[PDB]
């Protein structure tokens, strides 16, 4: 049940869980609390500060993260403009493995929601969008994962060498090559008869790269109806990358 | 003439929807709201189209309901009378694809915006040429004033039963909007 | 009469510039060493396109408590600011345009403020083209003013508006203690 030198030090660059929800919540918390005599937001517009913060954290992870230490910040950020969807949703997918079950939706604030009182409540744009990734969370909760390869996965995703622009393309040269190989071991390693399971979890990116796609779209029409928050970071994070 | 006319309302009917279509402002849209609003601005473009098109067209002792056939007669006439060119044209049909009134709409705030950078374009074009803006304005208004009386009820039994035979106008519109995909 | 009042507004100036940077997404999403290096430096222009905008009316008589034409370098500027009619929205891209500028020494973010910049110019060149028309003409006259600016240098500021305040401290390093307190 031992895990490659390299999965062991990765996931002490965990960002904890109950440390987190500490901090957003209560910063939520404090944002509907703030004294504006206008500004609603409502639903959606603190779904979004939410959806912020959660980005906000997965760029202290990653910047508090042994290998993405080194390497500069210029190259940083063009990792982070190119993944911060796709890292995004998976986020909330593994969520949903770890603590989602039946029709019951986890977010990061430790709060949960019905399946079905979400999407009957949400637009069909959004359905088409949130059912998707169920498919995906469901889909591969049957295939036994959890903690270990999760992680294995969140670097593989920061470090596509499909990029385009940097010096230090070698960095990502390597990891996309050391933690495809580390991944391969902890396979049958620390489980029973998948066999092809390797080959299953680096499938399901695409499948991940594309629920992307569906889910920006969605954010930049919701931005062009007004309904997305002033200075959100996704919207800004979408107009660096789309343009 | 009944096989002359319908066969190119279709050829107006797919010259309009394709227009907006491949609008990339609409692009950005649902499809289930991308389609409220084709559900009805389709009879009226439509309209707009075959009078950009100067369509005539007769009648005969073909079907009853006089209301309905005076206003779409009324409106093409009103239309030819106004010499409206290609740009104004234009720009008439996007005032009418995008309303927010439209019961269903998620996005107000979007279309409202699109209604208004319509309206501001075609301005523009009157500053351009025709002076007196009230007047070629209202005018134009007054096009659009007469859609109001059009149903599209009438305007299926008019132009498309008779090749359809049944199979509605509301199956047929969500092939369209997917179709050229 | 002028040092006690002009200073609180003029120290009001510096929160509200730096609440405004704080709170740019673009910003906040960088590192606090390049975080830092940015307000570092254009903390001085910032400021001095507050004032302009909040129309700030000040006059200091001298009938180390003055340099000769540096007091003149801003009251020139915030005169070309004024004679040009600035709305929020330029002002805010103004602001823009120093806040990103890519040749700061320090930097190690180069391409990402270079991209951002850009952006910072295009909804810029966008909104003149909304608003009136033209963009040969307004731009010149934009440039004109931040022009104008580069020219204050942030000493003068500091020994002007803040030194009876902050007294005997280091301007850079309240930055830091900004970066971080109030929000």
């Amino acid at each position: 049940a031992s895990i490659p030198h390299l999965i062991l030090e990765l996931l002490k660059c965990e960002p904890d869980e109950p440390q987190v929800q500490a901090k957003i919540m209560a910063y939520l918390q404090q944002e509907q609390s703030n004294r504006n005599r206008q500004e609603k937001l409502s639903a959606f517009g603190l779904l979004c500060k939410m959806a912020d913060q959660t980005l906000f954290s997965i760029v202290e992870w990653a910047r508090s993260s042994i290998f993405f230490r080194e390497l500069k910040v210029d190259d940083q950020m063009k990792l982070l403009q190119n993944c911060w969807s796709e890292l995004l949703i998976l986020d909330h997918i593994y969520r949903q493995v770890a603590h989602g079950k039946e029709g019951t939706i986890f977010l990061v604030t430790g709060e949960h929601v019905d399946y079905s009182t979400i999407i009957s409540h949400t637009e069909v744009a959004f359905n088409n969008l949130l059912s998707l990734a169920q498919e995906l969370v469901v889909r591969l909760r049957s295939l036994q994962f959890d903690q270990r390869e999760f992680v294995c996965l969140k670097f593989l995703v920061l470090f596509s060498s499909d990029v385009k622009n940097l010096e230090n393309l070698q960095l990502v040269e390597g990891v996309q090559e050391q933690v495809n190989a580390a991944l391969l071991d902890y396979t049958v390693c620390n489980y029973p008869q998948q066999t092809e399971k390797f080959g299953q979890l680096l499938l399901r990116l695409p499948e991940l790269r594309a629920i992307s796609k569906q889910a920006e779209d969605y954010l930049y029409y919701k931005h062009v109806n007004g309904d997305v928050p002033y200075n959100n970071l996704l919207i800004e994070m979408l107009h660096a990358k789309r343009a | 003439d009944p096989q002359v006319v319908c066969e190119a309302a279709s050829a107006g009917l797919l010259k309009t929807l394709r227009f907006v279509k491949y609008l990339p402002c609409f692009q950005i849209l649902p499809l289930d709201q991308q389609l409220v609003l084709v559900r009805s601005c389709w009879a009226p473009l439509l309209m707009l189209e075959l009078a950009q098109d100067h369509l005539h067209f007769e009648m005969m002792e073909h079907l009853l309901p006089a209301a309905a056939v005076q206003a779409i007669k009324s409106f093409f006439f009103k239309c030819w009378s106004l010499n409206i060119d290609t740009k104004e044209y234009a720009y008439l049909k996007g005032t009418v694809l995008f309303n927010p009134d439209l019961p269903g709409l998620q996005c107000v705030k979007y279309i409202e915006g699109l209604q208004w950078r319509t309206q501001q374009i075609l301005t523009e074009h009157i500053r351009m040429m025709q002076r007196e803006y009230q007047i070629r304005s209202a005018e134009l208004n007054s096009a659009l004033f007469l859609l109001r009386f059009i149903n599209s009820d009438v305007v299926t039994e008019l132009f498309f039963r008779p090749i359809i035979g049944a199979v509605s106008m509301d199956d047929m519109m969500l092939e369209m909007l997917c179709a050229k995909l």
